Formats: structure tokens, sequence, C-alpha cells
RNA sequence: GAAGCCAGAGGAAACUCUGGUGGAGGCUCGCAGCGGUUCUGACGUGCAAAUCGAUCGUCAAAUCUGAGCAUGGGGGCGAAA
RNA sequence: AGGGAAGUCGGCAAAAUAGAUCCGUAACUUCGGGAAAAGGAUUGGCUCUAAGGGUUGGUAACAACCAACUUAGAACUGGUACGGACAGGGGGAAUCUGACUGUCUAAUUAAAACAUAGCAUUGCG
RNA sequence: GGUAAACGGCGGGAGUAACUAUGACUCUCUUAAGGUUAACGAGAUUCCCACUGUCCCUAUCUACUAUCUAGCGAAACCACAGCCAAGGGAACGGGCUUGGCAAAAUCAGCGGGGAAAGA
RNA sequence: GAAGCAGAAUUCGGUAAGCGUUGGAUUGUACCCACUAAUAGGGAACGAGCUGGGUUUAGACCGUCGUGAGACAGGUUA
């Protein structure tokens, strides 16, 4: 289930997106910017377990064993596989390029 | 913090308070304090042996067992030789014990009455009443005292240490002199 | 003193009151959603021990 | 330390020692003497009031109900 | 998940631990029933001279309930207002 | 929408949590509890696999026949949502208070009131 | 005489004085208690997280009313009536005086006044 | 309009009610904080709108008083 399915579409309730996680799996300085964001000390676990492509913080090594069974763990895996949509991705399919001479 | 006052002020305050202290606990502590110092040691009584006699003597008949139990180590601890000089009035306090209505202080009298036998045997058989007397309040708490009605003869360990107690009265009274 | 702390609350080794506090509350399980220690509550029970005597403490006598 | 604290006090004015506990008081009945001396002192008058005043929670209403025993 | 019971690992024994079994409790969530906590509740010449809605307490018992009978006013009856 | 108690005497009211599986669960304690403490990870569909049985018949540790519901594991797949409606704990830190379960003012007060076990006293052979 | 887990009450002794009772006055001891509050609760209170139209600051939708029609159809209340301003000694005015003024018959709301609380 | 009123910021006084004069904290019980141009003062009540205290029917508890029924120096809950 999720918590508060009421107010699940507000900007305060929002989540990391697809790109931003893929840039972040690309990239370990993005991932850093992400974390540096937070402060560690009220996040479970002091920080040391992080699902990347689900974006999420966990409590333990067994909770994220747990998690990395789970079909949302999988949907985030199958999302990734096809890849997020981007920018370049909405120019190609209106068929608009850059021309930087 | 009664820590200022000496050793013998900390002594005849702790007798004090073993003597006329209202909480039984607070008695217990008091005697145990004392039969702890005149165990490590019996150069340290200010008051003397004759003293401590006279204010805890009274205390046999006291209703707190375990108070009753302390003074009976108090008794085993103080020292033999000045306890035998005393062997009437502390015959007077044992007498008094056995009269007494309660079963639990008549037993714990006879305890103090057995260390008085094997501590000062010939001063009991021998003082001014400590036969004749002290025979005659065994045949009263054991009922074997020798208008027209009969009556009744008058608990199992109770009678067991009393007739205990009598016959190693007897075997001092009566033992083998050399 | 530490060693009173220590005794009290089972707790040793934090460097200063921000960590102390914060050991305090994942032992004590004070944690808010998303896993993060309530220090602000556990905050609030030691200084309830401490004016009601679950913790030790006094003044010192000036000396003469 | 509170026998300490105890004679830095009574250099200024009359003390007491005091654990005000219903069930187990400590300095009860020297307070209970003081109080009587007091009265000694003001018989003429038909009664005396003892104000309690301090701090909160310093024990003022805990003091009244060891001295009461209720 | 209480006694009682079974097996295993120890321990000289007594006992200790583990896994079970069992189904106790004026125990607990909760339907009916019983009751009546809260709502600027509905209703206020109302459906009703005390009703209606949501919510709430209790629910294996000091639980709920019928019929027959007993106690009758300077009286009865009252876990007592 | 954005803010999140700034409203109000007062979070009144509403919202939020909610079933089941798994990880885990503090102070205090009359050791019985607290405790569903707290705090977290999951739940659809489809196709499979595995385990848990009965009857009859002279290493039977085997053949034949029959049977229904649970439990665990795996792949694939839709997704804004998977206890998809219904149903369904918000939780925590403290203080006062009555031990608890229970009972009463039908028609304004359900309570620190009453009762209760336990304790003590009195009269009577 | 006895009795305080009866109601109650919270010190004692000595000196002085010597009918009876009182008091006064000194002196002196002046103390029971220091190093389980659980569980349960429609009981009362404060705070924290979450949460939200409680609020900023209101907007919109649905049903049943209210509305109109056909039929049916009361009651409360009622001295007579109902626009105000100033004065009307008994700090009262809807009627009197002096002014403002003032145009049939009506419908839906409305709560200032009158009226309306088994008031 | 006046003032060592240089400028800036003002202070005192005058005509003026046209136009504004806020958001909060604190109930173990009227003052603080900030924004603002400013956070001026009153009347129409205080000589049957709603809602918190004064405030107080019937239940209950503690404190003081009373032999008592009960009352109150009072405090608390519905
Ligand atoms: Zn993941």
């Amino acid at each position: 289930g999720v918590f508060a399915k009421r107010t699940m579409t507000k900007t305060r309730r929002r989540l990391r997106d697809l790109d931003q996680i893929e840039r972040d799996l690309r990239s370990p300085r993005h991932l850093q910017q992400y974390k540096e964001t937070k402060a560690a000390e009220d996040l479970p676990g002091l920080g040391l377990y992080y699902c990347i492509e689900c974006a999420k913080w966990f409590e333990s090594e067994t909770s994220l064993v747990g998690h990395r069974k789970g079909k949302p763990h999988k949907r985030r895996l199958k999302q990734l596989k096809e890849g997020a949509y981007t920018h370049e991705e909405a120019m190609a399919a209106i068929g608009y390029r850059i021309d930087n001479g | 913090t009664t820590e200022g006052l000496d050793s013998a002020e900390l002594f005849k305050q702790n007798l004090t308070l073993a003597v006329n202290a209202k909480s039984d606990n607070q008695r217990r502590d008091a005697l145990a304090y004392v039969t702890n110092q005149l165990s490590a040691n019996p150069a340290n009584n200010p008051v003397g042996t004759v003293g401590v006699l006279t204010k805890v003597l009274p205390l046999i008949t006291d209703g707190a067992s375990s108070v009753r139990v302390q003074l009976l180590k108090l008794f085993r601890t103080l020292p033999p030789q000045e306890v035998r000089p005393h062997a009437e009035k502390i015959l007077l306090y044992i007498r008094g014990g056995m009269t007494h209505l309660s079963n639990d202080v008549r037993t714990d009298t006879l305890n103090v009455l057995d260390w008085l036998l094997e501590v000062a045997g010939d001063e009991v058989v021998s003082c001014p009443g400590g036969w004749l007397k002290t025979l005659n309040s065994f045949s009263s708490m054991l009922g074997w005292n020798p208008k027209g009605w009969t009556s009744a003869p008058k608990g199992p360990e109770s009678q067991a240490k009393q007739i205990q107690v009598l016959a190693k009265f007897l075997q001092t009274g009566f033992r083998p002199e050399e | 003193k530490q060693h009173h702390m220590e005794r009290t609350y089972e707790l040793r080794g934090w460097k200063d009151h921000i960590e102390f506090l914060e050991m305090l509350a994942r032992k004590s399980g004070r944690l808010l959603k998303g896993g993060e220690p309530d220090v602000d509550g556990v905050a609030k029970q030691v200084l309830n021990d401490f004016m009601r005597g679950k913790i030790p403490w006094f003044t010192p006598a000036p000396e003469p | 330390q509170a026998a300490a604290w105890i004679r830095i006090l009574q250099k200024d004015h009359p003390t007491c020692a005091m654990r005000a506990s219903i069930t187990n008081p400590f300095g009860r009945g020297s307070l209970i003497d003081l109080l009587r001396q007091f009265s000694v002192l003001h018989k003429d008058r038909k009664q005396i009031s003892v104000g309690l005043i301090g701090y909160p929670n310093v024990g003022k209403s805990s003091i009244i109900n060891a001295l009461r025993g209720k």
C-alpha cells in the first residue's frame, strides 16, 4: 500500500525521477550531490544502506536484501533497462535536432 | 554524616538505639554492628561486658525473632570468662523468657539457656536459685508438675527442644567431677 | 558525572550531547517516521529524569 | 555534603534537614519540636501560622503532607 | 498462551536450557445481543411526553432474558444516585 | 493548488493508520506483562515446481487405485493503484487519579462516586 | 478502673506552691520511619511526529428540502395596532406635543425592533 | 507655525475623522515579539445572536469549621 494516497501527487511528496536515478547510476558525482543534500544523521541506518535504483535508504542489510527480492525493485530494474524518458528522446520523437555549427 | 564521632561514641549510640529503638530492622542492624565489632576485637568494648549484658538482657523477650537471633549471636560472641561471674541475673532473664507466653521466644530463650550452659555450666548449676528455680520453670513449661474435678494433661519441635535442654541441664548438674 | 549517565542509561562512548541523544533514541526506539531519531523527546526524557532525581547529581559545598 | 550545607545555612538561620515522604520521613520529629517551641514562644496568641515558601518543586506540599501524616 | 504431559542437550542428583503438546484466565480484538462516551450532530407545536445517525463501552462472565412466585407507602427495595 | 494548527478557551471536527506474511521491539514491572510497543520490507495476474496422505496386495525401501486443502520456492507479465470496492489500531513522552473485571442517578452529571477481593475491630456457647 | 485499626488529640519531668481548683514562673529532656506503582480506564492535563479546508480564503459538485403546482392542511400567539426624530420631572413610551414625512395590492429571504423560553 | 531645525532623522504646536490603524506568543491566569506609514482613543451594551471566565441546581473528592445534619477561606471534576 501507499501511505496517504490523498496527497501522493503533491509537490512536497515528490519522489526522485528515473532520469535522475540513471544519472546517479552512471556518475557517482550526481549521487554525491544528492547525498550531500540530505543530513546523514536523519536517515535510516545512518545512510549506510542505500538502493540507488529505488533511491531509498534502508535500516539494515537484511532490509536491503529483502527489498532486492521485491517487485518494486524489479519494476525499477525493468524501467531502467527500458531507459528513462529524456529531453533528447523528446527531440528524437518530434524530429528536432540541435545545430551547434 | 556521623563521621566525626569516634568508635566509642558509635558503640554507645548503637547500643542505645539497640535498646530503645522502635524499629525492628534498626534494632537488628545496631545489634549486628555491635556484634561485628565485638567479634573483630573484644577490646573494642568501652562500656564493658557488664554494661553490655545489663543493656541487652531485657531484649531476650523482644517480639522480633531476628533481633532475638542477633542477640544470641552477640551472646555467643561475648567472652566466656566475663560471662561466668554474672550467671544469676542472666538466669532470671531465661526464667522470664521461658515463662513468657510466646512459643517462639520460649524456644529462643531455650537457645540462650543452651549458650549459658555450654559457656558457664558450673555457675548456672551452683548459683543461688540456679538449680531448683530452673527445675520449677522447666516443669512449669513442660507441664510436668507433681474440688472433685480432674484436669486434662497439657508443638513437637518445641517440646523436643525443651526436653533436650532439660537433659543437657541435668547432665551439666550431675556431670562426673574430677 | 559521566559514569552516572553510563550506569543510568547503559550507554557509553558518546563524543557530545547530540551523539548521546541519538544513541539513546536508537536504543530506546524513539524513532520518527523515516527512521529519524527523536532527539527532542529523548532530551525531554533526560531533563525530566534530571529534575526528578533519577539521575544523581549535587552541588558540592564550598571549602572552608 | 548535606551536613556541610546544614553547617553553612545554620551559620545564618536555624535550619532543619528533611526528607518529605508520607511513608518514610526524616527530620519530622525535629521539625515538630521546632514548631512546638515557636508555639511556646507565641502561647499568648490562640494559634500560630507557619507558611512555607520557596521555589517550585522543592517539596513544600510534601513537607506539609509529611508533617500531617496524610 | 497457565497448569499437566512428551522428546532432545546438559547436570552425580535436584534441577538448567531447547523444541513441542495442551487449552486455563471474573485475559484481549471483534459480530449479534446488552449498554449509552462524544458530536456547537439531526429533530425541538418531533416518527418519539427521551426518538434518529455516526462514533463509543462490554461481549464466555458480577453476561443478557422470559414465565411463575415473594417483598406494599408513617412500607419495601437499594454494588448507595 | 501552496503553507501545515498560523484557527480555536481547547487539534472540536475532518484527515491520517488499519487485513495478512516477515525483520524487529525500549523504559518500567507485582516477572505475569508492557506488546499489535515503537520502527521497517512486501501483497495483482499468469505459467510452473516442491512438500505435507488414504485403501488393497507376500527392500512392501514395491506396485495398483483414489483424494482434498494448505505451505514454500521460481520465471514471466500489466501498472497511476495490487487487504485496488467492502472491511479495517494513529502512534509516542509524561503528570494527577481509582488497584483491576463490575455497578448506579430510566428522562441534563458514568465519575477520584458505589461495590469488590485483602485487612482490622466488635457482640454471641 | 479498662479501652484509641472508638470518636478524638499531638510532648514529658522537676523546681515553686501547698483545702479545692487553677494558672503564672523558672530549670531540664526535647525525634517511629534517610543513604515494589506494574497492569487496567468512553476519568482530568501538557507536549512531540504524522495528518489534514481548523485557518490564510474561500471555490465547486451530488441527493433531500426550501421554491412553484394538484390535492390535503394545523398550531403558538393576538386590548387595538404597527415609519422615525426631539420633548413629554415620577431618566417609560407605539398613541400626546412639535417636526421629518407619507400612495393600492403583493412574492422570496431576513433576524434590528415588537412578539417568542411549560421565562 | 516654532526650535542649533546644516542635510537626514526629528521634537513641540495648529487646521483637519477624507482615508487606514495588522499578524502572533503566553492561563502554574495583562504584558511581550515582529511586520508596517501607523499599529490613536472611545460611544452606540456595561447609569433573549453565538462562545470562554465572574458563575454558583441536582453526582463526587480534598482542605477549614461544626457533636451532627451540613456550612464554607477555599481547590478540583462532569
Ligand atoms: Zn531497489
